[PDB]
């Protein structure tokens, strides 16, 4: 449960914690391999830049 | 009228619906078969066909 | 009173056991002024339930 | 000098990420006269009425 | 031996590759696996029956 939320107005999107909290897309991650393969092209396209 | 009906009848009406709704649904659930899971949207489920 | 026509019993179904299915009434708002199309699972082609 | 500036919008916008190299080192934006002067009130982006 | 590495088995083996990440084969994953397992010695041994 990752589920992701585009940024509104000048914030900045955020993904779910495992604990729940939405963070920014900035910092260190963990991610077991399966997440990145079940969404391949959601993520690539987020992430990438 | 083609686009409406008589109300003292709806009662009539609905319930030889539901005789049918019934009568169309008697079958007995036949097994199929199914195909373990390549991917890790679930953890090596085995998927009927 | 020699032979009446036998009742066909066993009838065997191999496709889903329901009776309700979910149609789509009005389209989505997609695309559009403020979410971007890039965030919808739709925009990726993803079959969703 | 070349600025890469945003568009003032009056309306909840998604976002997206941008990537700058240049700013200047005090302000020099007076040249803006307005924003989104036909609409109530500018949403995202400089606001100057 | 073998096999018993790969799925849920009650026989008792040194397992050295678990780190290697792997699924519980079912019988029909399981299965094709033997065949090869299968495969290889014949022709290892140059058997043809």
């Amino acid at each position: 449960d990752c589920r992701i939320s585009f940024g509104m107005n000048g914030a900045a999107p955020m993904i779910r914690d495992e604990t729940g909290m939405m963070v920014p897309f900035e910092g260190n991650w963990i991610f077991p391999l399966a997440l990145w393969q079940m969404n391949t092209r959601y993520f690539n396209q987020q992430f990438d830049a | 009228s083609v686009r409406g009906a008589n109300p003292l009848m709806f009662r009539a009406n609905v319930l030889h619906m539901l005789l049918e709704f019934v009568l169309d649904n008697l079958y007995l659930n036949r097994h199929t078969g199914f195909s373990q899971d390549h991917t890790p949207f679930t953890e090596g489920a085995n998927l009927r066909s | 009173l020699l032979h009446a026509d036998t009742p066909r019993l066993v009838t065997w179904d191999a496709g889903l056991c329901t009776s309700f299915k979910i149609v789509p009434i009005v389209p989505a708002q997609v695309p559009q002024d403020v979410l971007a199309y890039t965030f919808f699972t739709s925009s990726y082609a993803i079959q969703s339930p | 000098v070349p600025f890469m500036v945003p568009i003032s919008s009056d309306h909840d916008i998604s976002s997206a990420p941008a990537v700058q190299y240049i700013i200047s080192t005090e302000y020099n934006d007076r040249s803006l006269f307005c924003t989104n002067s036909s609409s109530p009130q500018t949403i995202a982006g400089p606001d100057k009425h | 031996t073998l096999v018993a590495q790969i799925s849920e088995t009650q026989y008792p083996v040194d397992r050295y590759l678990d780190w290697i990440p792997s699924l519980r084969a079912s019988a029909a994953t399981a299965a094709t696996f033997a065949e090869w397992v299968n495969t290889s010695m014949k022709t290892a041994f140059d058997l043809s029956d």
